[PDB]
């Protein structure tokens, strides 16, 4: 499976969600820059629309912990 | 391990496989819970930064903890850097170098480098400074996968 | 494996049962889980080409891999090959052969062979040139191989 | 059982069908000149007619890999 | 088997339980699978033909195949005696006798006289004779047996 | 969980409660006194209305096995 086709189930958590992400970032082996924007950028663009609205509250700057206690109840 | 032999020195021996497997069994069955820690404190006993990538290179599974871990072990790796700047001048002939945040993660020291740090005289404790950064990072993941 | 004796010499001892059956019981488990590499790693510590063949031939099942593998093991050899051609004039009495992708791969060298190039003084990491075709085999693997 | 009654089934896919060909061809002692002329020759021609044709698209020169990539949605 | 001890001589030492149970267990799991001769081949390093009958002997079951391989070994060796005629003249004071088909099946001479052949110099491969016979004798299993 | 979120059920013996606030209390890091204020406090405070009754008549100055004894029956 491909980690473009990682996304998050409508009422799947986050977390469960975000160690299937990790999982196959730990698969994939490109440079940490490139590893770096798909972080940034993957995890939130296929999350789902509840925490993805949470989760542009949260800004930029964010880190794991503050994310994975943010989108806990949805 | 750096280990010590018969004859009264300091030297390098291998891990055991099932203390690998036994590493591995903690994980597989009590994953985040608290006794992990004194358990990876235990095994990592005469443990090279090598040995400690080796550990955390080999899980399987709970991948959001690995990243968070990693991304603790650069952290504390980068503070290292900040708080210990580089020397003054040319390093010596008769010296070897002082380690950087990568040596003491392993990443930028060969094998020989770290058995010369810890065997030399005054030792540096590399394996110490990971360990801490390790159980730091425990307690990081341990307070979030509390539920 | 080729290990140092407690006299301080490095002889060739063989490897043991409960290794070989944890070889087999990691591919049971794990498949073409990406912890196979460091794990793959650390039991390969000292190892030679022979017992790099021995692994591989005793694997069972997932044989379009294990095909893939020798292929690319073939390849990485007939690269070796390409990349440092034979040397000048007639083999030296005084000295041994350099090896070639086949030596290795293990195929057209002996045992003694295996040690003489290991122990000897240059030393030549024919284990670790092997190693790296293995785990650059393992990556094609590994990315075939996720769904 | 055989080398020449390894065949692919209608529904069968070409993955589990190379796998039963290199461990037939595993419990096969031949010289390898024959063994490679096996490997171009028969596992095509007992491939399955979807995939066959695939196949043939590819030209000669391919590898494992893109074989084993090609036939992967028949 | 014929071990290095760590005075530096070649020394016979008995073979271990488990890893005369892992012989068995291999036996018991995987039958007639071709991963059986590369299983074999590291199990019986450094092996004598006595040792070697205890393997065979010690099978259960499978004694078509049994009886296959017994008359092979014989075949074999009928072969060994052909191939190599007996000597000329009484054998000398100062040496030792040249081996047959059944002292290489370990049938017609003791493990000293094992030993002798190849502890000394030059030595007979006596083992990798009676090697190939069995993994001969387990190709024409292997092919018989291939369904 | 919270160490706040941790109280004795109408029908759960105490017992299986002490196990899971020393449990909690084993994933609090704080310092050695505001656990001991811990334990003297919410321990009781969270216990159920029945064995609540029965700590009240131990008064100050008990210990585990005493209070563990005490709130047997309920």
């Amino acid at each position: 499976t491909s980690i473009l086709d990682i996304r998050q189930g409508p009422k799947e958590p986050f977390r469960d969600y975000v160690d299937r992400f990790y999982k196959t970032l730990r698969a994939e082996q490109a440079s940490q820059e490139v590893k770096n924007w798909m972080t940034e950028t993957l995890l939130v663009q296929n999350a789902n629309p509840d925490c993805k609205t949470i989760l542009k509250a949260l800004g930029p700057g964010a880190t794991l912990e503050e994310m994975m206690t943010a989108c806990q109840g949805v | 391990p750096i280990v010590q032999n018969l004859q009264g020195q300091m030297v390098h021996q291998a891990i055991s496989p099932r203390t690998l497997n036994a590493w591995v069994k903690v994980v597989e069955e009590k994953a985040f819970s608290p006794e992990v820690i004194p358990m990876f404190s235990a095994l990592s006993e005469g443990a090279t930064p090598q040995d400690l990538n080796t550990m955390l290179n080999t899980v399987g599974g709970h991948q959001a903890a690995m990243q968070m871990l990693k991304e603790t072990i650069n952290e504390e790796a980068a503070e290292w850097d900040r708080l210990h700047p580089v020397h003054a001048g040319p390093i010596a002939p008769g010296q070897m170098r002082e380690p950087r945040g990568s040596d003491i993660a392993g990443t930028t020291s060969t094998l020989q480098e770290q058995i010369g740090w810890m065997t030399h005289n005054p030792p540096i404790p590399v394996g110490e400074i990971y360990k801490r950064w390790i159980i730091l990072g425990l307690n990081k993941i341990v307070r979030m996968y509390s539920p």
